């Protein structure tokens, strides 16, 4: 009837292991093989149980909160479509992981920023930086056909929040297979990874082609506070002061100037043009992404 | 309508008794959760929790 | 950037050696696309370990090899059959797990290939 | 209009500071004075803007996940009722905070447990005591006031119990609990190594037990035995959430949720008990929905 | 922990009573004490409060100027000097360890629901 895929309890920029998913899926309808290493490390291989129509619902992960910008996370995106799949099919499922929140901090100094005691980043704005949230990873559903990875659905991740919110955005969709799977713009704050983007820095979210790990936080923020929030598995960009971009088929832009108020933008979702759209993309995911598959009659 | 199609996708098949009509109408139409697309997942949990309550299960 | 060579026109039972030279770069592979059919896996090999894999169709007839120094891989094709007629393509390859399908690791990036034709 | 209250960015067993809520609410309709220390530390004092009827929607906080029990959190409970408030009235708002998740861990050994390769807690169980892996209970959200020289509860939205370290392999939510009697005792949850939730007036019997409002409502600490074992343990959330050990911590409430008295490896903490003052006009019954921290929404009715 | 009121009595309009309240086994974080009164048919209401250490006091408008609250730290006793009494002051007067959320906010019994017998005042 129904098959539910999760991050297998994994968080942060690295994907899950076989052990984690075996533990997660015990007693459920789901069996997967988790990629052990290299390009598809942490991707879940699922055997399609016979030909038929499958309604696939993919949910990207939310972005992280900022240290002084925490009213809400940018929600990850839900996309869905009906796929007529044949006998012997296998689906590859990368479940996006939430962008890291700036708070609680991963160091004493970054935790003091979280309590509102430190205003050092603002006061200096050897560059002082920190407080942003990482970009959420996108959720990817794909297959191998004719010797190639073929994307079926990509559900965008949410951009991470900037350090600060001001004293006082449609979901993006790609539906052309020939469209470039490029990465988000960025800088110290990392843009999101796409399908095929090349990461210009350790902070950029990696593309699926690069293994999709989240970007690390910027080194200037580590130099300032001893810690920085990372992007989530599935191409989320690392934080700086500005927030990291969300992963996607195309990654979300991050600030190119580490602007104190610049939230990362969300990724771009993808629906393969052979499929039947079910519901339009909608940002609803609060935390990690997921995939839910059901038979469609 | 589009709203109903989202919430039905997120909630799945659920039924409410006549004695919960006042509760359903209030939850579905007069809460922040069920009138905000970004919160429709919250709407679906709430509706799911109402449906399994003793009064609506009948 | 790949460059495939070695194709030609042979008779059933014939033999050819394909070459592919790469630039940059764990595994390389050969795929082939026949008229009216999808591209399909033929063979793979690891640069470091020399471990190989083959489609059931070519086992016992084709041998993949490589020259790390020359960044070149080879497909030795013997006992050729009409159904081996195709354009043959080289790629850097990966696979998710033992037994899963091989695929081109540089998504969508292909050389011009080399034509192999086997007459009856 | 509408007034939205949050944890002001605060997480964990400790409530927010004035500085945190000042920044969280700047530019919104909400102005609060935050309790600076003592019994009501972290509690938000809100001046009611004129007499009238107010629909108050309170949301308790979710429990934490366990290291090998992480499919979902026990969600914090939503309760709501309409209140007739007069001139000069002020409300007291304690926004429950999420029970801490076991994962990611706060030490190398606890992060090893989260990656799943370590079975040491389980092996030493069913054989100085090895423990850990549970999630803390979520804090309840409390809306109350001062009347006739007494704190008077108006709404309490229960927090969710934290998850145990493990769940049964063959595993394929419990009804929401409500109190509506003003005289009812606000006692605490059972527990042990894993802490029961705090209630309205409960007295904490251990460092792990969730504290009651009378005690400052802080979340319980994780059990010392798990700190000794793994170098870290998950705490309950501000608002009476119980600390984890191996079993999950209990959720805060008007009465606190029960946690295991034997630190059982599979024993989720139970949720708190919500409260709706019987003089109010009920809007909607208790419904578990919250995924993370609690919150409060007030609007004119 | 334990409180006991005395000094109640019947008085005429005008004139004074002196109420006392002793507190055994203090809390060491109990910083303030308060007087409340409950007349028949009405809710308990605040009268006055004081700090143990500083002796700084706080009064309801109905009693400001006529009632003085004081304390004796060494004895753990608090007093209410009620002068210029009036018939509306009739009530049972109650003593409590009190706290407040912040300066300016309402005083409450820090020992929830814990109240003594109070002392009766009739004018
Ligand atoms: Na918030
Ligand atoms: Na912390
Ligand atoms: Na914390
Ligand atoms: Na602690």
């Amino acid at each position: 009837g129904s098959w539910l895929f999760s991050t297998c309890g994994a968080s942060g920029r690295h994907g899950p292991t076989q052990t984690q998913c075996d533990g997660a899926y015990a007693g459920t309808s789901v069996v997967v093989t988790v990629g052990a290493a290299g390009q598809l490390r942490g991707v879940q291989l699922w055997r399609v149980p016979g030909p038929g129509q499958y309604l696939i619902s993919a949910y990207g992960a939310a972005g992280g909160k900022g240290a002084k910008n925490h009213l809400s996370r940018a929600h990850g995106v839900f996309v869905s479509a009906i796929f007529s799949l044949g006998l012997g099919e296998s689906l590859y499922i990368l479940v996006g992981q939430q962008g890291e929140d700036a708070c609680p901090g991963g160091s004493p100094e970054s935790q003091l920023v979280c309590l509102g005691e430190s205003r050092a980043v603002e006061e200096h704005a050897r560059r002082w930086a920190g407080g942003g949230g990482g970009g959420g990873g996108a959720t990817y559903v794909f297959r191998v056909r004719a010797g190639e990875l073929e994307p079926l659905l990509v559900a965008a991740g949410g951009g991470g929040r900037a350090y600060l919110r001001p004293r006082d955005s449609p979901e993006k969709l790609e539906n052309r297979s020939e469209a470039p799977g490029s990465g988000g713009r960025g800088g110290a704050a990392g843009g999101g990874g796409g399908w095929t983007s090349r990461a210009p820095s350790p902070q950029a979210g990696r593309s699926l082609q690069e293994g999709a790990e989240g970007g690390q936080g910027c080194s200037e923020a580590w130099a300032t506070l001893g810690w920085a929030a990372a992007g989530g598995f599935g191409g989320g960009g690392g934080a700086c002061t500005a927030g990291g971009g969300g992963g996607g088929y195309r990654g979300g832009d991050a600030s190119e100037t580490d602007n104190l108020w610049a939230d990362g933008e969300d990724g771009v979702s993808f629906i393969h043009p052979s499929s039947e759209l079910f519901l339009q993309p909608l940002a609803v995911t609060e935390n990690h992404g997921e995939v839910e598959i059901r038979r469609h009659g | 309508n589009l709203k109903d199609k989202f919430i039905k996708h997120f909630t799945g098949p659920v039924t409410f008794s006549p004695e919960c009509s006042k509760h359903f109408h209030r939850l579905y139409y007069n809460t922040r959760e069920c009138s905000t697309p970004a919160y429709y997942k919250r709407c679906a949990r709430l509706l799911t929790r109402l449906a399994v309550s003793p009064l609506c299960s009948q | 950037q790949l460059q495939e060579s070695g194709g030609g026109l042979v008779q059933t039972g014939g033999s050819l050696r394909l070459s592919c030279t790469a630039s940059g770069r764990l595994a390389m592979g050969w795929f082939r696309q026949a008229p009216g059919k999808e591209r399909e896996f033929v063979a793979a090999i690891s640069w470091s370990t020399g471990i190989t894999d083959y489609s059931d169709s070519v086992k016992g007839r084709f041998t993949m090899s490589r020259d790390n120094a020359k960044s070149t891989v080879y497909l030795q094709m013997n006992s050729l059959k009409p159904e081996d007629t195709a354009v043959y393509y080289c790629a850097a390859v990966d696979r998710h797990s033992p037994g899963s399908a091989w695929y081109n690791r540089n998504f969508g990036s292909w050389g011009q290939g080399t034509q192999v034709t086997v007459s009856s």
